[PDB]
RNA sequence: GGAGUAUGGUCGCAAGGCUGAAAAAUUGACGGAAGGGCACCACCAGGGGUGGAGCCUGCGCGCGCGCUACACUGACAGAGCCAGCGAGUACUCCCUUGGCCGAGAGGCCCGGGUAAUCUUGUUAAACUCUGUCGUGCUGGGGAUAGAGCAUUGCAAUUAUUGCUCUUCAACGAGGAAUCCCUAGUAAGCGCAAGUCAUCAGCUUGCGUUGAUUACGUCCCUGCCCUUUGUACACACCGCCCGUCGCUACUACCGAUAGAGGAAGUAGGUCUCCGUAGGUGAACCUGCGGAG
């Protein structure tokens, strides 16, 4: 029975592809391949209320909308959604 | 595979006799954990013992964790208790009556995640290869008197115990007509012991609630819509279904959806279906004396 | 298809024990991979393998400065000299002592060898390379000179610059100094004076100064200057100094005597190298943790090479740079197991090293070994899109990698703490199933959503092998209590279907058109059941055809060897028509599915350094305490951390100890390419590539008697009949013509020839094609050639589709070629080129 | 033992060893440190090696002729045929040690039994 | 005498009635729409019960479990001839072969077995074959009834059971409904046991023969769940909707600063030279110049 599983983190760079290849004359991949970041959009800029502005916020589809702009239907809305996830846990 | 059920029940075993020496040795080695944080002055013949002590250094903190609860017992339940839905499977006797067979229906619905097996033919050593062949967790057998049941055998596989009781007062679903009755919901039912208090009483009350899978546990005191009672007295058990709306804060409405028990039981062996040679932990002990003025569970 | 597979290149392996060598070019790197010798070209990204094979391990190389001829040593002795640029076997003689030292001379004339105690110098052989008119000798070396005036291994041999002398580098402390012909103020003399024996004598640029270095890591300079009480000078010494690395001893160290700079290679695997004659330590580093064996320098002198001999471990580094030009791991335990990838460019092999390492065939490098696993590695498999890899392991996860990031994005383990043996994987890439030894159930994950889908049971012993169908309908598990399930699980109801076998199932595999399944069971027979109807249709009773054995610590004749009688390993080709089977023994079969009849057996290794390579062990080697290859012969061994035995008693599968002497022959994993024309088979040895012979034997289609080169280029260039020339150049099958031809005929009349030609030899064009536009410079030519193909014979390729399935998909992938590595450059070059002129 | 008796790896460092030694066969028990105090021995381990095992499974009748089974090579231990007679035989191997494919050991027990399929 | 553990007494507190039966919430209450998953308590295709006559346990002339049938895939008569789980006699009469006698039931003389040894290959039944009957309540069916002979038992009347002759009823596929069922499953068949509860008006095993039709879909009836979380690459999606509560603030209304009512919003290195000071030959620092 091999061991129990523990929490294990790796930090990865934004270097591409090829600095994790090893070392050898020239890389196996193409002139394509090598400039794959290696982190995906996703890490490099994720669109979330912790990064927002003060004003705005953030939807569920990673758009800006300000307060001020939103209307009272649509406020009333979010807060009903909000609500709802609130209640679900 | 039959070669490790097999050895895994005589390890069990064995293990379960070194646990018997170890606890009358641990009875002691208890008495000089409590004196030594304490001062209160202990026993000669225990404080005069080298190898108590020197074993003592090694073995406190089991003890400190069967204390704080840390640790759980060894046991045929305890391996997989709350990881695995466990599995269970209904099956009449050899030729089932037609009130049998909706009876062996309505307590399937009764567990959700229970299947229900036709017997027909089937010799019961294959019936429980079969079992520990699909990786069940429970098998339930029912007997029929004429066309009402009058006994339940509750077996836990792979080795675990057989629980074999006795019905009485059985009201069958399938007697209210379609229009009172209806489709029973299949949520994930709570359960509710009243009046096990014994060692014998948490030991039925373990293998008659590890056959229900597991709440998750976020919410589980508020959501849910279904509960099922058991609750002893005179050492009958007996068993209720409701579901249940919240109509307020402070009050609730049942509504008596599944079958009526009272079943008691009368033999519970640490040993499958199969073995009838199997060490029985408990039989009900009639044409004694006194065994029907002592109460069990 | 053609079941006529030759050996090409062995692969998975970079460096086993032995001597490394450079071009006199400074490019290709010749190193030993167990008994054979791999060249690895540098400047372009390739490498090959010489068609020789040893009956033992590579003991010694040496290369005619000149560049042609190579000399290869075993142990024993025996010798294989051969042609490098036809690459072909020349002459094979035996030095009847095991060669200890080995240098050819500069002057390319002589060659000067030391076996233990003996000194011979031998002539360089007169080759048919060389001669106009000249032919095999049958005794073509002619010995020149041999010396034992000496007391020890001779364990280094360095020539001069003018090669008139040689220095011969000791174990009797003593370096000496031997003439070729008797030389007028010359006697050989000795040079004495060392505490732990010497590693290697070295002449300088102008032989005045002579460096010796010595195993305690000393390095001491003689000169021919006067005795001190002054015709009565004496080779006598004027300096010395030493390495101080702390608590090792050198192993191998070299000397470049045009730029004058010498490098040690130390037992604690920090090399050093060092200005030589004014002692200034240019640097030092720690290239390897165990130690470094065999170090040597580049003509030029901007390279070295080091080779650690324990693992893989081949490293060039170029000093001046201060980097590594390759850096490059074999595995250093049993290959477990292999896949291609789908595009058929690089496998991926998993060993029980606990790392997996992505080769490329082409160049013989690794390109990226994961290192997440801290257990050994069991299968590793891909999927249909061939972009992620999942990789079981002892350690109880499923890992699954994306190779075109390099990180696993999913890790899976079961919550009962399980360590897996088998996996498959859904061709679509959404369901990983896997199986253990531990408990019997067989557990079903999800990749996009990461949680465990299911625990599937009804096996009443451990699941042995997984595969799931190359359309994705059928799980097939395979399991030691006698029998197969088809588990349909994609269904509405999920199903189990029992096959009842005859014994436990070690092997299970799928044709390629899904219709037919074959499993390999411990009896040693293969039985070709069928998935629609549950039936099986064909069986091969495959036990004498695999048996070859006799290992030592075997008390059997190698007839009654059971254990060595089965197919651990079976995969269908990707035509769908042969199986190739392989177990724990030296044979490897390559079946028919469909005649039943063995096409052709294979023998994995010639090398007898493995064990179980002969079935009839000979009676010289029987003394009265067991066989001679039993004895443990770890106290005759002048280094320490080679005298410890810290090994554990009874390991099997591997302990970090690994005693590993004469370890088995067993081809633990197969696979055919999916470009067709080739295999590969893990061994011991290495990951053997063999591949179809077509160049070098004449196998022509269906030819009549007027059809010869010289009419098919008559026709091309008198009458002009291009499909009439084609026609006949393909049905004459041989490939120069056929290029001929192809390039002859013009792009305007390669519609009329595709809209003419016939559909029984379209595959075989679309194969050529598909070959010319992924090796010849005539891109836009062979564009239009596969655009006029696909776009005349576009409904039969897409009726059929299983028939040419690997044309279309050697098509895809040249096209995959153009369309990554040109158009990519073109867009993004007009791109930039559009903002730069729009500033 | 030294590490204090409330301590979470000396707790989850204990469960780990003991369900460790118990995987192999070596204790009995799975429930107290004094086993790895005087119960872990070499000679649990000798024990625990292949002849051993085999005899109290009674593939063999004694150790001597379990050895000699064993280097002539009948038994296999799962699926693979074991030669070396050191070999540890654990716990969920004890289920799997049996004998070899063309083995005459098996055609003797199963011509005592007279169950000689020939097939 | 000290330390524990019990057992039974004794005492003190508990042991004083604005009283007279039938909330929480920034987290809460209830829904709707869309999309999934599952189900012989759903659809679809078939099969089988029960419900008609009689008997009876049980539950509260009425009811339930059953057995046997309505025949031609059959009844009958020969003839073939094949299991498996069992059991069986000591201070005893259990399992019984074979030999006669008897139409039968049975009788009788012996006999093997405390048993893988004898009964028993339990020569079981459906079943297979060659005949007879021919669609007719018929030779399907065999209730009810008469008369006779036997066996168990101290005893057989209200008929224990067994055999023979005779008598030959209903029942022509069960209605509406209602329920169950998907592979060694439905259904037929016998043999054995009687295990501290249940069960002889039966229960539970055990073998034998062994199909049709689904094995798809959420369209109907429902059940569960998503719309929060629980992992990251490819790839895809893109702020679900309503009625109220609670909280914070803002102003309003009107009786006596105030509890309520109603509402809204959230960049000079190196070297030299000339200096001035320092601890003086030198040397150091600072500056001014040239290379």
């Amino acid at each position: 029975k091999p061991k129990p599983p523990a929490p294990t983190l790796t930090v990865v760079s934004d270097v591409a592809t090829v600095a994790m290849e090893d070392a050898q004359p020239a890389t196996a991949q193409g002139v394509a391949g090598g400039e794959t970041s290696m982190i995906a959009p996703q890490e490099v800029y994720a669109p979330s209320k912790d990064t927002a502005e003060k004003g705005e916020v953030v939807t569920k589809a990673g758009i800006p909308i300000a307060k001020q702009e939103m209307s009272r239907e649509e406020k009333l809305r979010r807060r009903r959604r909000e609500k709802e996830r609130i209640r679900k846990a | 595979m039959l070669r490790k059920q097999a050895r895994q029940r005589r390890d069990y075993l064995y293990r379960r006799a070194l646990l018997l020496r170890d606890a009358e040795i641990a009875e002691k080695r208890a008495k000089l954990r409590a004196a030594l944080a304490s001062g209160k002055p202990l026993d000669p013949k225990i404080a005069n013992d080298k190898e108590l002590r020197k074993d003592f250094d090694y073995d406190v903190s089991r003890d400190i964790a069967k204390e704080q609860g840390e640790i759980d017992i060894d046991d045929e339940y305890s391996e997989l208790s709350g990881i695995v839905d466990p599995r269970v499977l209904v099956t009449t006797s050899r030729d089932p009556s037609s009130r049998l067979m909706a009876f062996s229906k309505e307590i399937r619905l009764m567990f959700p995640t229970a299947i229900r097996l036709n017997r027909g033919n089937l010799i019961l050593p294959d019936l429980v290869m079969s079992a520990q062949r699909e990786r069940l967790s429970d098998i339930i057998l029912l007997h029929e008197h004429r066309g009402t049941p009058t006994a339940i055998t509750i077996s836990h596989f792979p080795h675990g115990p057989t629980l074999m009781a006795s019905l009485h007062n059985v009201v069958l679903r399938a007697d209210i007509p379609k229009s009172i009755k209806g489709t029973v919901s299949e949520s994930y039912p709570h359960l509710i012991f009243e009046g096990f208090r014994t060692p014998l009483g948490q030991r039925v009350v373990k293998i008659l609630k590890h056959l229900f899978p597991p709440r998750d546990p976020t919410n589980n005191a508020k959501s849910g819509n279904r509960v099922i009672t058991f609750v002893n007295q005179d050492d009958c058990i007996e068993v209720r279904h409701h579901v249940y709306v919240r109509t307020n804060y402070n009050s609730v409405e049942l509504s008596e959806v599944g079958p009526r028990f009272t079943m008691r039981p009368f033999s519970i062996t640490m040993g499958t279906l199969e073995n009838k040679d199997a060490d029985v932990e408990w039989h009900l002990s009639q044409y004694t004396r006194t065994g029907r003025k002592k109460n069990y569970f | 298809m053609k079941t006529n597979f030759k050996f090409s290149n062995l692969l998975g392996t970079v460096y086993c024990r032995g001597n490394l060598l450079f071009s006199p070019d400074g490019t290709h790197l010749f190193s030993p991979v167990g008994n054979r010798v791999t060249v690895f070209n540098l400047v372009e990204n390739k490498s090959y393998t010489f068609p020789f094979a040893h009956r033992k391990n590579i003991s010694r190389i040496g290369l005619t400065p000149q560049g042609n001829l190579l000399l290869s040593i075993d142990e024993d002795g025996q010798a294989i000299l051969t042609n490098v640029p036809r690459r072909v076997v020349l002459y094979h003689f035996s030095f009847k002592s095991p060669v200890t030292a080995l240098a050819f001379s500069p002057s390319g004339r002589h060659f000067v060898v030391g076996l233990k105690r003996k000194i011979e110098v031998w002539h360089v052989p007169s080759t048919p390379d060389t001669n106009e008119d000249g032919d095999l000798e049958f005794a073509p070396f002619v010995r020149h000179h041999t010396h034992m005036q000496h007391f020890d291994d001779v364990r280094h041999l360095e020539w001069s610059s003018d090669s008139r002398f040689f220095l011969s580098a000791s174990k009797d402390l003593t370096a000496r100094i031997w003439s070729l012909d008797t030389e007028e103020g010359f006697v050989p003399t000795v040079l004495s004076g060392h505490r732990q024996g010497v590693v290697g004598a070295y002449f300088s640029k102008d032989q005045e100064t002579i460096y010796t270095v010595s195993k305690d890591g000393a390095v001491f300079e003689w000169k021919y200057v006067a005795k001190p009480g002054h015709e009565d000078m004496q080779w006598r010494i004027v300096n010395k100094h030493f390495f101080m690395q702390n608590a090792a001893t050198l192993r191998c160290a070299a000397y470049h005597a045009e730029s004058n700079l010498l490098v040690a290679g130390f037992s604690n695997g920090i090399f050093g190298l060092y200005e030589m004659p004014d002692f200034n330590l240019i640097h030092t580093l720690s290239i390897s943790q165990n130690e470094i064996d065999f170090v040597t320098i580049n003509k030029s002198g901007e390279w070295l090479a080091f080779g650690a001999s324990k693992l893989g471990q081949l490293l060039v580094w170029e000093w001046q740079s201060e980097s590594y030009i390759l850096k490059q791991q074999g595995h250093f335990d049993a290959m477990n197991s292999l896949v291609y990838s789908p595009d058929g460019q690089r496998i991926v092999t998993a060993a029980d090293d606990g790392k997996i390492k992505v080769w490329d065939v082409e160049s013989g490098f690794c390109i990226v070994t994961f290192t997440e696993h801290t257990s050994g590695v069991t299968a590793c498999e891909f999927a249909k899109k061939g972009s992620v890899l999942f990789t079981a392991s002892l350690d109880g996860s499923v890992r699954a990698w994306d190779l075109i990031r390099y990180r696993n994005f999913r890790t899976f383990t079961a919550p009962e703490r399980l360590s897996f043996t088998c996996m498959a994987v859904d061709p679509s890439g959404e369901v990983i199933a896997a199986g253990s030894i531990d408990s019997f159930d067989i557990h079903i994950w999800s990749v996009q959503t990461g949680q465990l889908l299911d625990r599937l049971s009804g096996h009443e012993g451990p699941v042995s092998s997984l595969a799931f169908a190359p359309d994705g309908s059928v799980l097939v598990s395979g399991s030691w209590d006698r029998t197969a399930r088809i588990w349909s699980i994609f269904s509405r109801t999920q199903t189990s279907e029992p096959l009842q076998l005859q014994s436990d199932v070690l092997d299970v595999a799928f044709r390629p058109d899904s219709k037919q399944i074959a499993i390999s069971t411990l009896d040693g027979q293969l039985t070709f059941w069928s998935v629609s109807e549950a039936q099986q249709v064909s069986g091969v009773d495959g036990r004498r055809d695999v048996s070859g054995g006799r290992r030592i610590t075997d008390r059997r004749t190698a007839a009654n060897v059971a254990g060595t009688k089965n197919f651990n390993t079976i995969r269908y080709s990707m035509d769908g028509t042969c199986l190739l089977a392989g177990g724990n023994s030296k044979y490897i079969c390559l079946y028919s599915t469909t005649t039943m009849v063995l096409l052709k057996k294979f023998t994995v290794s010639v090398n007898l350094s493995l064990s179980g390579t002969q079935e009839f062990l000979n009676s010289k080697l029987m003394t009265e305490a067991g066989p001679v290859g039993l004895l443990d012969d770890q106290g005759e061994a002048s280094d320490l951390e080679d005298r410890i035995d810290r090994s554990l008693p009874g390991s099997k599968r591997g302990d970090p100890g690994a005693r590993k002497k004469f370890p088995e022959v067993r081809v633990s994993g197969v696979a055919f390419s999916p470009t067709g024309n080739s295999f590969c088979a893990a061994s011991t040895e290495g990951l053997l590539v063999y591949s179809l012979d077509n160049t070098v034997q004449f196998d022509p289609f269906d030819l009549n008697m007027e059809i010869t080169p010289a009419s098919t280029l008559a026709v091309l260039e008198k009458e002009k009949d291009y499909l009439k020339a084609l026609v006949m150049a393909f049905r004459l099958n041989e490939a120069g013509l056929i290029t001929r031809v192809y390039q002859a005929i013009p792009y305007t009349d390669i519609g009329l020839v595709v809209e003419q030609f016939p559909t029984v030899y379209v595959p075989r064009l679309l194969r050529f094609v598909a070959a010319q536009t992924e090796q010849s410079p005539h891109m836009e030519f062979c564009l239009l050639w596969i655009r006029a193909l696909i776009d005349k014979h576009g409904p039969w390729l897409a009726a059929n589709r299983g028939k040419v399935d690997v044309e279309l998909r050697v098509v895809a992938r040249a096209v995959a070629k153009m369309r990554d590595e040109i158009r990519r450059l073109a867009d993004e070059n007009v791109y930039m080129v559009d903002y730069l002129l729009n500033q | 033992s030294l590490l204090p008796p409330d301590n979470e790896v000396r707790r989850k460092h204990e469960t780990l060893l003991l369900d460790k030694l118990y995987d192999m066969g070596i204790l009995s028990t799975k429930a107290k440190l004094s086993a790895v105090e005087h119960n872990v021995t070499v000679s649990a381990f000798a024990r625990r090696r292949l002849p051993v095992v085999m005899t109290r499974l009674r593939m063999a009748e004694t150790v001597q002729a379990a050895t000699k089974l064993i280097e002539q090579g009948h038994v296999r231990v799962g699926v693979e045929e074991v030669r070396d007679p050191a070999f540890l035989v654990t716990r969920n191997m004890e289920d799997f040690v049996t004998w070899t494919v063309g083995s005459k050991i098996k055609q003797n027990i199963m011509k005592y039994r007279d169950k000689l399929d020939d097939f």
